[PDB]
């Protein structure tokens, strides 16, 4: 049978479509500014000293 | 200047030097990657042998055997058929009492990106039975293009043609053989097929192949 | 569990030789670099010897260079110290110590029941107290100085605490200076930094009587000891 | 007068081998310094490229000594350097040399040994194996090399603007050069020259047989090599042979004595192509030169 | 060896020039036959006749001292 | 009828998703100053590995990895030494994951077995443990990362994840809901949910409390094979065999990123993010890393050290380094 598996997949797909989104304009911009926020504390984007450098 | 992590240094040391002995412990022994249908031969092959992927294992002449059975796995094998690629060889076998999906698997394997250069030892196993199953059925049901008699050792031929007809390359060998349901000299076979192998890859390290 | 039982000790002859051994047992003794130590019935603890991992790298006492001699035996978990032309100044109970080393490792981590031995540029760890008195429940703070510095350039500082129970073994408490050992009770507590050094208790209780030792691990050395009481 | 004549000598047609010493230098340094790069310490952990390391560094340390026997021929046999020297450079060659053409035997030993004993190999096949083998080898190319490092000297009299590093053998009726001249040819051209051909044509008759083993390149790579090796080396001992078994009193040693000059730059080309076959019949070869 | 011997027989000569004949006559390149080094060069009658004298009694010691050119050899 | 519902409810998702976007991050990056031109150079090579490399883990520490091979040998590394402070004979050499837990006490690997195996590394008898063998996968490990010293959440290749307490070595709750078996399997900052990329294409987000399926992503066009979250855990980049990526956010529901670019043709093997997360790192069949700069898609750099498939990739939590195994048994670490 066929049926059970079917339903589920349309309860899980009406749990999905009833849970709340926000529009791509917010999401995408959280993004960014957490990306600008940690953008001096990433040894791997930018620049380390020898100094403070673990693999020197 | 160095402080007491000179101690540290010399455990590195010697665990490097217990992986170089485990490493040529280890390229002692020869991969094989046992393959094919289910049902088509494979638990008897290592049945022969004497002792997810099981990896049977078995010693004979001087030669140290082991069997990467991988049919015990309902996965794609896309996936995970790279695990085995650099193994010795291939000990792909299929049922002659079936069989149109062992030959697109062979030619899937066969013409594999991983193994365009290994060689593979097809074994067409259950050769007792298919003795009896080429005069009780007809075999243009199983392949309507053959055309030739129903005596067995042409329609055999024909089989092993059309499973050899597969290869893209060539660069790569397939020892065709029949393992005749009693088996006890597939080990030499597969002997002879992996020595062949060995002494190739040592020429083409040396430069000679 | 980790146990480490030795034997070969007992009286000796002025200027006679005997060898001892130290049977280990509970861990894969051939990855750790063991030592042996001891202790005179009336002084602090000294270092006498040192084998490395497979016996590739040694060291002996200035006071014993030349004189004795460490050997291990993997296969059989035992190692061996034969001394040579015993003197009066090498009497003492000898403690077979535990040590493995790499990054995070905690050597001297485990140490012997002993063995009494009788006959009828170097760092020097000093203490500025031999006793303290104590009460249960308070706060005292044991220190102890390294003539040399024991911050090595890559940060790490090699100093080790040890507290000695009266008739008890010594017992690692805080190895690198900071890094409290396993099982031991978090109220114990290390600080300190260069050439001065100290260890910080609360909440005592009657376990924590004893004498404490400091140890130098920079280069190849104890402290005199202090002893808590009531 | 201050001076009463002078010539540029003759420079017969030997001498002008320096344009094969140079040649031979400028081809093989750079190939012997990258295959001996490829064959590094990085390759070292890998059997197979202990053989050709070593190969690789006896070539290029002959080739480091081609200048002094170039300077040596283009000043027409006279040695411009310390008599010490005399000893001990050309003896050096020597070793290198011998130890190259022991080393090129004992690749081919190795080589019909993983043929013929595939199963016999990777019990015994490892790094030290390989290195007692060329540590051998070196010792047999030592040996050869003794009767130079103690019987070399420069001698001349009333020539004070020459001086020749050649070798004497004043003594007693016992053959001094004459044994010397058999041991060398034999042991060092003879036996490696019987080997080399004998385990390549096995080798061959082995690979051939079975169909999957068989190639076309394990023909080609060992027919050059062994016909490099014998027509580069065949003068060489022919020529040295001569220079000995004819008397003193000489009826045509004036012209073999320069031949063998000739003979022995032919010679050098056998150790320059080692590494071109080594290169041109790999496994590509071409990660393993820029992943280093 | 032989040096001595070169020196005494060119005391013979009554003349530096006529000395110094042999001094390098006295050669022990491995060239054969010196015969045609010695009809080439021109000189006095004595001379003449001791660059022969020299130049076969050089050739005999280079001979017998079984002095042998080896370039790698 | 059933299948019609299902049609109509994936067809009112696509409307609420199309409703939703009202812009793509390339039209609001327009501002933003790209990364640049990223030259980064081996550090470190740990060479003691003797076959393929299929997985890595750096350490909370930022010190220490674990690196899995067909060796068989699941070596405990010294990034700033190359000592190689542990090694662990594995009871299969068959591994394609690798993990270590945050505290630096164990560490997991498995593979082909079907069974994730926990190691006790602050043993005290010295030597590295197993401490529980994790079975009940009918599928092959993919990949696994830890909860804490305690939960361990394992992706399989029979379509199910399942989280596990390593106490009992049961399946505290077992996860369903993809139609091809999983490849990848990553965490979030929070570690109150996780994402799981399987080869239906498809990257699903999941609640480790209760099991339930939050948000469900398509759009790729081939096996997903790698994922990891953005460091802040509401979104996160997958890993294709269609040589592309894709980056998914949470909120928003939906694709919001594809890095694409036509001169490459083969898959991807691995991905992670930096400290920041405006690189994404992604591992490619050809012999190659690239960086991608998440927010602009963009091409910054190539970490071509390798000379065979690039497998495995991983980045230290101080943002130092980053170390990329491969097929060529070499692991290496950059900056």
């Amino acid at each position: 049978a066929s049926i059970a598996q079917a339903r589920k997949l349309v309860e899980q797909l009406k749990m999905e479509a009833n849970i709340d989104r926000i529009k791509v304009s917010k999401a995408a911009a959280d993004l960014m500014a957490y990306c600008e926020a940690h953008a001096k504390e990433d040894p791997l984007l930018t620049p380390v000293p020898a100094s403070e450098n673990p693999f020197r | 200047l160095s402080a007491e992590e000179r101690a540290a240094l010399e455990r590195s040391k010697a665990i490097e030097k217990n992986l170089k002995e485990d490493g040529i412990s280890a390229a002692k022994d020869v991969k094989l990657l046992l393959l094919g249908a289910d049902n088509s031969g494979k638990s008897t092959i290592v049945k022969q042998m004497k002792i997810g992927i099981v990896e049977t294992h078995f010693t004979f002449k001087n030669l140290h055997f082991r069997l990467f059975d991988v049919g015990g796995q309902r996965s794609e094998r896309k996936k995970w058929i790279h695990c085995f690629e650099d193994v010795t060889a291939i000990i792909f076998c299929v049922d002659l009492s079936d069989m149109h999906e062992s030959l697109m698997l062979f030619d899937s394997i066969c013409n594999n990106k991983f193994f365009i250069d290994t060689s593979i030892i097809l074994f067409l196993n259950k050769k007792d039975l298919f003795g009896e199953k080429i005069k009780k059925s007809p075999l243009t049901i199983c392949f309507p293009e053959y055309t030739g008699p129903n005596t067995y050792e042409d329609a055999a031929a024909y089989i092993q043609a059309q499973f050899e007809s597969k290869n893209r390359s060539p660069n790569k060998e397939i020892y065709c053989h029949m393992t005749c349901a009693t088996d006890t000299n597939n080990a030499q076979v597969i002997f002879d097929a992996v020595t062949d192998i060995i002494i190739a890859n040592n020429l083409r390290g040396c430069g000679l192949y | 569990d980790v146990q480490l039982v030795e034997s070969g000790g007992g009286l000796v002859q002025p200027g006679g030789s005997r060898k001892l051994s130290c049977s280990a047992s509970g861990f894969a003794f051939s990855s750790f670099g063991m030592h042996w130590v001891r202790q005179a019935p009336e002084k602090g603890l000294e270092w006498v010897a040192y084998i490395s991992s497979g016996s590739g790298t040694i060291y002996y006492a200035d006071t014993v260079k030349g004189r004795f001699t460490i050997s291990r035996d993997d296969p059989k978990n035992t190692l061996f110290l034969q001394m040579t032309s015993l003197r009066s100044e090498d009497t003492a109970m000898y403690y077979c110590v535990r040590s493995i080393y790499y990054y995070g490792s905690s050597p001297f981590d485990f140490w012997g029941q002993g063995t009494t031995l009788t006959v009828s540029s170097d760092i020097v760890m000093t203490q500025a107290t031999s006793s303290v008195p104590v009460t249960p429940g308070e706060s005292v703070s044991i220190s102890c100085r390294s003539s040399k510095s024991l911050l090595h350039s890559n940060g790490n500082t090699y100093l080790y605490w040890f507290l000695q129970r009266p008739g008890q073994s010594p017992q690692l408490l805080i190895y690198r200076m900071s890094n409290l050992a396993s099982g031991v009770p978090d109220r114990f507590s290390g600080s300190g930094s260069g050439t001065a050094f100290t260890l910080t208790i609360s909440r005592l209780e009657a376990e924590d009587v004893g004498v404490y030792y400091c140890m130098q691990h920079l280069e190849y050395t104890f402290g005199a000891g202090t002893k808590l009481e009531l | 007068p201050a001076d009463g004549i002078h010539l540029p000598k003759r420079q017969p047609g030997d001498v002008a081998a320096l344009i094969i010493y140079s040649v031979v230098f400028l081809v093989g340094v750079p190939g012997n310094a990258l295959v001996v790069w490829v064959t590094a310490f990085e390759a070292r952990r890998a059997v197979n490229a202990i053989w050709f390391l070593n190969l690789a560094v006896a070539d290029l340390l002959s080739c480091l000594a081609l200048p002094v026997l170039f300077t040596t021929v283009l000043n027409h046999n006279y040695w411009y350097f310390d008599a010490t020297a005399c000893i001990v450079l050309p003896s050096l060659i020597l070793l290198n040399m011998y130890a190259s053409i022991l080393l090129l035997a004992t690749i081919s030993a190795d080589r019909f040994l993983l043929v013929f004993k595939p199963i016999w190999c990777q019990k015994v096949r490892g790094t030290g194996l390989a290195w007692m083998a060329c540590g051998v080898a070196w010792v047999l190319a030592l040996l050869l090399t003794i009767p130079s490092f103690v019987y070399r000297e420069a001698y001349k009299d009333f020539y004070s603007e020459h001086t020749v590093c050649g070798i004497n053998y004043g003594g007693g009726s016992f053959p001094k050069e004459k044994a010397v001249a058999i041991l060398r040819l034999m042991v060092g051209f003879v036996l490696p020259l019987l080997t080399l051909n004998i385990c390549y044509t096995f080798l061959l008759l082995r690979t051939w047989s079975r169909k999957a083993t068989r190639s076309t390149k394990t023909l080609k790579v060992v027919m050059a090599v062994v016909i490099c090796f014998f027509i580069f080396w065949l003068p060489y001992q022919v020529t040295g042979v001569m220079i000995a078994w004819l008397p003193p009193s000489s009826p045509t040693l004036k012209r073999v004595e320069k031949l063998n000059s000739l003979c022995v730059s032919l010679a050098y080309i056998n150790c320059c192509v080692n590494p071109i076959i080594y290169v041109m019949a790999g496994q590509g070869f071409h990660g393993r030169l820029l992943r280093s | 060896t032989l040096q001595k011997k070169i020196e005494e027989i060119a005391a013979k000569y009554k003349h530096s020039v006529v000395k110094k004949c042999c001094y390098d006559g006295a050669c022990v390149n491995n060239d054969e036959t010196c015969e045609q080094r010695a009809a080439r060069i021109s000189l006095g009658p004595r001379c003449i006749k001791a660059f022969t004298e020299c130049c076969v009694v050089a050739s005999q010691l280079r001979a017998n001292i079984s002095h042998k050119d080896m370039q790698l050899g | 009828q059933l299948r019609q519902e299902a049609e109509q409810l994936k067809n009112q998702i696509r409307d609420a998703r199309k409703a939703c976007a009202d812009a793509t991050l390339s039209q609001i990056t327009n501002n933003i100053d790209p990364v640049g031109r990223i030259q980064m150079r081996t550090r470190r090579t740990l060479r003691g590995h003797l076959a393929k490399i299929y997985a890595m883990h750096w350490g909370t520490d930022s010190r220490l990895l674990v690196s899995a091979s067909q060796d068989g040998k699941l070596i405990i590394w010294d990034s700033y030494t190359t000592n190689k402070v542990h090694a662990i004979p594995l009871r299969s050499s068959w591994v394609m994951t690798c993990a270590y837990a945050p505290s630096g006490n164990y560490v997991a690997c498995g593979g082909l077995d079907n069974i994730c195996s926990i190691y006790n590394l602050k043993t005290r008898e010295g030597n590295v443990r197993v401490s529980r063998e994790l079975a009940g996968h009918t599928g092959y490990l993919s990949c696994c990362r830890f909860l804490d010293d305690n939960q361990i959440v394992t992706s399989s290749g029979d379509t199910t994840c399942a989280l596990w307490d390593i106490e009992t070595g049961q399946q505290t709750t077992t996860f369903t809901g993809h139609t091809g078996d999983v490849m990848s399997l990553s965490l979030a900052p929070d570690t109150r949910l996780f994402v799981s990329g399987a080869c239906d294409a498809s990257a699903k987000l999941w609640d480790v409390r209760e099991g339930m399926c939050r948000q469900t992503f398509t759009g790729h066009e081939s096996d997903i094979n790698a994922i990891c979250f953005f460091p802040n855990g509401n979104a996160f980049a997958t890993g294709s065999d269609d040589a592309t990526c894709r980056l998914f956010d949470l909120r928003a529901d939906q694709e919001l990123m594809t890095y694409s670019h036509d001169n490459i043709i083969c898959g991807i093997t691995s991905v992670s993010f930096s400290k920041s997360g405006r690189l994404l790192l992604a591992g490619y069949d050809d012999f190659n890393c690239n960086v991608w700069d998440a927010l602009k898609a963009d091409r910054a750099g190539v970490l071509a050290g390798h000379d065979n498939r690039v497998s495995c990739l991983g980045v230290t939590d101080d943002g130092m380094a980053v170390a990329t195994g491969s097929w060529d048994s070499f692991l290496k670490i950059w900056n």
